[PDB]
């Protein structure tokens, strides 16, 4: 309500895309004092400015045996015991010994992906970086300068996505 | 694509390479391109016929329509209409100067092209220099305001100078008046409004006594948070000193200047010698194959399993790794001659090396 | 429009530059990009000379 | 597990292509052993289609009923005219055109 | 780690296959080649049997697999 | 959230009851005067200012 | 247990002949592309009866 | 090691008719392949319109 | 009634593997357990399938869909078929499945195509669709017309 | 209480986006329309019935009727997200004869 | 949706098939351990 | 390749293929006349197949054969389970497999 | 370069240097696709 | 408690062994598993049943 401490306003997660959805004030949490006098109603609102500080200023600060993964796993390059090989003459029988070549199976194991993403965001880097965030003076600007952000049927390059087509 | 009207236009009215520059094609016709000479002394007869027809006599152009489509694409780019409204105007104003054409029209349409290829320039760097028209806002709600403070005046003026280099040092930020009051916002589509009027307002009662004061948090509630955010933003402006210290103000400005601080900064910071070339790996293979397939179907000596591989070898192959294939026949030669053992287990078992020192 | 006094045999693209020389830089990047839905490679002729 | 990356990045859907999110080594293997051991059909490639700039979210139609404008039927012939009318930032392909 | 020593050589030169080649096919949208191409009450007996034969065997032109055959022209069914 | 029931002739509901925190705090300054403040976490009352 | 086809013949003698004839082997037995089975490929003739 | 099942199988979910339209898709269906016993089931057209 | 039966005697499982060397396939394997080169399938169908009760002489097919979120949604796709000709989902047996022919439902034979009329769609039990005056008739996809002047 | 009609086997429900802080579980059981009065201002007119009382009582008698709950958040993410069930991502209450 | 079909005389079914994505990504992070996350997007398991 | 013939490599059985060896000249006058005067049957290209790190030495078998662990039945369906097993140095496609 | 090619534009018209060819029944051939 | 208590890599909660071995017999039944417990978790032996 006042322009000064207002309930915050709540990010919404799509999952599916990875982007955030539209966003709104929240509307669970909020207290009923209006059976209350003066005195706990300034505590109240003492609390709420308390929230927002904590709110805004968290937001703007605050953004051998390799593991193999998760089980590790022993390396040897030498470890070759049968050494030989079946020529024309010897007849080898069932055998193997699985081992991982040092550079060859490990680097190809643990090799990242050829090129790297561009997208959308995954669920734990959403929850550090889309903190509610404190809306003070709401829409107190021309027509335009309003955060479009937090209409969920608004896409940013194509204005106002029309629903329904 | 491009923002220079000119460009982002003629790439729509234009072939490519044709007789409208003229020198590159008379140039490319008879010998003197030297990125690839002789390649139009090669083409089909018609094909050569034809340009040299179109160079020694150009053909006149009508360039109605390229000037037309520079100033309408500057319009567009310049948010005089939108692209709809550019599709409908272009043939609008073609029509206009269809119906009035004249050697004079045509000459103030390229003076038109001209200045509005400057100015789709001019208002892009002015909207990337600071935007006046914030600037002008400002000067006139700080009219508005006062200019005198009774209890302290130093610490005011400074802090008003301070607004102002934050205003002006940081486009894309707006300052305006909706109502009857005046605000500031951090951006376009941003969050962080601040009511300039009543920070304005509040702050007017703490400037010169809350120093004094500072250290007893008796009247820290007179500070409504709306100015709080205000003094947030004006952190990294009005550096240690600017505003006295030991002052309730001076105290929440450096602490804010700090903390901005260490942020920023740890911001920006973030965060067996010799062996062998697969050509030289397949001969080792292929001879540790052929000796050890003559030692053992055959049951000739070692000395003659070894001379026997060298000579069924690809002489091209054998000749360009003469002598990597010399030093292993020689030593494989010493080995045999002096380590049975040794010899027979590094010729009979894969995934051997040769040992350092060898080279 | 506008009488035009280029060799008829290149002004009517009998014989010359191709579709993706005598076209537009924009039209050809255009008709490239959607090529897919709805074609446009089928409204200018490409001239071929042995 | 879609606490790493979103949903549709994972599951390869709308994202990068195989020949980009797998490792360089099965790149290289799979463009090695091609002829003899497929494994194209085992991976996925996303196919999207473009979002913007493409269709008008505007009433648009996608087919007209054109009365003729005037007729003038004869012993031997009939004679009709339409009045083609093509709307703006419309493009009609006489090729889909009938009568 | 180069795999090229694992491919078929085309002399002096590995048999690298196009890395744009990974499967992906859906409902709509997905089109593979190789199409449907294809007591007599009448006895005409020739045509039929040769229609017959027609009926067991191929032809297209992307079967490129080795050569078109001579002297050349490119067309369609593509 | 998605429900099987099995079928029945008459109409049935499906109570759901959602948990969530219910707190009133009382708080009286003089003679004769009680001050409540009540909350509910997941499903608010609602009061804003 | 070692007819396939559902006539007399050998997994075995069949995979041979699939390998041999099309690579069709080890990554499934689908029907070989049409142009990769010409007349007198092993499949086009190949008829089990019962 | 851990009877992690790998397979959940949904009832809304048709694989039979999902399998038909893939067999038709990335090859020729008209042939006929005795091993999958893989024979599309026809009408005679002369039989259906006469 | 028939009386045609079937009895399973044995059943055994075949496999082949290509035989590939042991140094190629090691290193095949440690290649494809990687976090990233990882295997992927999609349906060929790619559906979800619902079916709906008809009674006899009908003319009428209301179909509800409660409140959802519809991203990635594809498309439609729909066809009619005999009650008769088609089993119970699910459920080990059907001692109702008098019949023995095509399954439409299964082998995809379908042969009602051309009984349809026509198609309406609605969202939020408001708007339509198919949309902004798209095709001649706005509201509803008409499949075939009985006689029309138009 | 949300409705279900009569012979009715799927009860689907949707919440709009909120915050969930402090949340602490769910609890259901299926009660007869013609038992819970309309839950308003005293006199109900198509209320006509003087047994027990379910929804105020407590003598809830139908939860062996339930076969399966399935929570989903943001209708892409099952509530119990890591294979933490046997079945795959379901609450399966009773399960009929298909006894595997 | 409003379908509507000519009349038959015997009960028959509409089936309609709501495209969606449908689509499993399997992980084998040791030896004989496999583990898969299957989707279906437009409906999940909590399907209506 | 350290064992071919030069015979062969003179015969064009194995070695450089038909772009490599010839002049380049001829190369690219086939090229040019590629739509009238076709010379691209008349030379030989060889090709060679890989010899190590493709296939197996040892004594390994190509088509397994699993039997059924355990087996139940019923008036209506029956059930059968096994035991799948793929020993090291193996890599299993299960399109092959089939019951 | 060679001017003796069909000229679809003003570039020549020429096929891959790669072009020249074998087959023999073998099966050393079973070979894919022009693509 | 917030953390240090439950996982959130998945885990499941419950596991089904399948007998490796078995045997019949006029009055006895040998059924033999290999118990597998995962690489950082741990069983309480009391919660196992057959």
């Amino acid at each position: 309500m006042s322009k000064e401490i207002p309930t915050p306003y709540m990010w919404s997660y799509q999952p599916q895309m990875g982007l955030a959805a539209g966003a709104a004030q929240d509307y669970s949490t909020r207290i009923n004092y209006m059976s209350a006098g003066p005195h706990m109603i300034s505590r109240v609102n003492g609390i709420r400015a308390h929230r927002n500080r904590i709110l805004l200023e968290q937001a703007a600060i605050t953004t051998l045996t390799i593991r193999g993964r998760g089980i590790q796993l022993n390396d040897e390059s030498v470890s070759s015991s049968l050494g030989l090989r079946p020529d024309g003459t010897f007849q080898i029988g069932g055998a193997g010994r699985p081992s991982f070549t040092p550079r060859q199976a490990i680097l190809t194991l643990q090799t990242s992906s050829s090129e790297p993403r561009s997208g959308g965001i995954g669920t734990l880097q959403f929850i550090e970086e889309f903190v509610p965030s404190v809306y003070f003076n709401p829409f107190s600007g021309p027509p335009g300068h309003y955060p479009d952000q937090f209409i969920p049927n608004f896409d940013a390059v194509k204005d106002s996505a029309d629903g329904y087509d | 694509t491009d923002p220079a009207v000119r460009a982002a236009l003629q790439s729509q009215p234009s072939g490519l390479n044709s007789t409208d520059d003229w020198r590159q094609v008379m140039d490319r016709i008879m010998s003197l391109t030297a990125r690839n000479p002789d390649a139009f002394r090669q083409q089909p007869q018609a094909n050569r016929l034809s340009a040299i027809l179109e160079a020694v006599v150009p053909a006149r152009a009508n360039p109605t329509h390229e000037k037309v489509l520079a100033i309408v694409n500057a319009l567009a780019e310049n948010r005089a209409i939108r692209p709809d409204e550019a599709g409908l105007v272009y043939d609008a104003l073609l029509q206009r100067v269809a119906r009035y054409n004249s050697g004079n029209v045509q000459t103030n349409l390229d003076r038109l092209v001209g200045d509005v290829r400057e100015a789709v320039a001019q208002r892009e760097r002015a909207q990337q220099q600071g935007n006046l028209g914030s600037m002008v806002a400002l000067n006139a709600f700080l009219s508005t305001q006062p200019a005198n403070v009774p209890r302290g005046q130093e610490d005011y003026t400074n802090f008003v100078s301070a607004l102002r280099l934050m205003v002006t040092e940081t486009p894309q930020s707006e300052v305006y008046q909706s109502g009857p009051d005046y605000f500031f916002q951090t951006s376009r589509q941003g969050l962080q409004t601040v009511n300039l009027s009543q920070a304005f307002k509040n702050l007017q009662g703490l400037w010169g006594v809350r120093a004094p004061t500072g250290d007893r948090a008796t009247v820290s509630s007179l500070l409504t948070p709306n100015s709080r955010l205000l003094l947030l933003l004006i952190a990294p402006f009005t550096d240690s000193g600017s505003v006295s210290r030991d002052t309730y103000l001076g105290h929440l400005l450096t602490l804010y200047r700090e903390a901005i601080g260490q942020a920023h900064v740890d911001e920006h910071t973030f965060q067996s010698l010799h062996s062998l070339n697969s050509e030289e790996e397949r001969i080792l293979r292929y001879v540790q194959q052929s000796v050890s397939l003559n030692l053992m179907r055959d049951g000739v000596t070692p000395s003659v399993a070894l001379d026997m591989t060298a000579r069924n070898m690809e002489p091209g192959m054998y000749a360009s790794n003469r002598p990597f294939i010399n030093r292993l026949m020689d030593y494989l030669h010493r080995a045999a001659a002096v380590n049975p053992e040794y010899f027979t287990n590094a010729i009979l078992n894969p995934h051997w090396l040769p040992p350092p020192g060898f080279y | 429009a506008t009488p035009s006094m280029m060799p008829q045999w290149s002004y009517m693209h009998i014989s010359g530059q191709d579709a993706s020389e005598y076209l537009s830089p924009g039209l050809v990047q255009f008709a490239r990009a959607t090529e897919t839905y709805f074609s446009l490679n089928n409204k200018f002729r490409n001239p071929t000379v042995a | 597990t879609p606490s790493m990356m979103p949903q549709w990045s994972y599951m390869h859907i709308s994202g990068q292509d195989a020949s980009e999110y797998l490792s360089p080594g099965l790149v290289q293997f799979a463009r090695a052993t091609e002829t003899y051991f497929s494994l194209n059909n085992k991976f996925r490639n996303p196919t999207v289609a473009p979002t913007h700039d493409v269709t008008t979210d505007r009433s648009q139609r996608l087919t007209l009923r054109f009365i003729p404008v005037d007729r003038e039927d004869t012993a031997y012939s009939y004679k009709a005219r339409f009045t083609l009318a093509v709307g703006d930032n419309r493009v009609l392909d006489m090729a889909s055109t009938y009568f | 780690i180069n795999f090229a020593s694992l491919a078929p050589r085309h002399g002096s030169r590995p048999f690298m296959g196009n890395w744009q080649d990974i499967g992906t096919s859906n409902m709509s949208g997905g089109a593979f080649s190789w199409g449907s191409l294809w007591k007599a009450w009448n006895s005409s007996t020739g045509q039929m049997l040769r229609d017959k034969l027609k009926e067991q065997n191929f032809q297209q032109k992307v079967v490129d697999g080795l050569a078109s055959g001579i002297s050349g022209v490119v067309d369609l069914a593509n | 959230m998605t429900f099987e029931v099995d079928p029945m002739d008459e109409p049935t509901l499906l109570y759901v009851l959602f948990e969530v925190f219910d707190v009133v705090r009382v708080h009286r300054p003089h003679r004769g005067v009680i001050e409540t403040v009540y909350l509910r976490t997941p499903f608010s009352a609602g009061n804003a200012t | 247990g070692y007819n396939v086809a559902q006539c007399n013949m050998t997994k075995d003698w069949f995979l041979v002949q699939m390998l041999a004839n099309y690579n069709i082997g080890y990554q499934g037995f689908y029907i070989p592309e049409s142009y990769k089975d010409r007349m007198y490929s092993f499949f086009r003739n190949f008829q089990p009866m019962s | 090691a851990s009877q992690l099942n790998a397979v959940v199988d949904l009832q809304d979910r048709n694989t039979e008719l999902s399998y038909q339209l893939l067999l038709d898709s990335i090859g020729d269906r008209t042939r006929y392949f005795s091993m999958w016993n893989q024979a599309v089931d026809s009408y005679d057209p002369d039989v259906r319109i006469i | 009634v028939d009386g045609a039966s079937i009895k399973f005697d044995s059943i055994c499982l075949y496999a082949t593997f290509f035989p590939m060397a042991h140094n190629t396939a090691s290193t095949l394997e440690a290649m494809l357990r990687n976090d990233t080169n990882d295997q992927s399938f999609n349906d060929y169908l790619s559906a979800a399938n619902m079916l709906y009760p008809i009674p006899a002489n009908a003319t009428n097919v209301p179909i509800s869909i409660p409140s959802r979120n519809w991203a990635a949604f594809r498309g439609w796709a729909f066809t009619r078929l005999k009650t008769k000709e088609t089993p119970s989902l699910g459920s080990g047996y059907d001692p109702y499945y008098t019949y023995s022919g095509s399954i439409p439902y299964l082998d995809g034979t379908f042969y009602l195509n051309h009984t349809f009329k026509k198609v309406a769609i609605t969202f939020d039990s408001s708007v339509s669709w198919p949309g902004n005056d798209r095709l001649l008739t706005p509201n509803e996809f008409e499949i075939k017309r009985s006689v029309d002047g138009e």
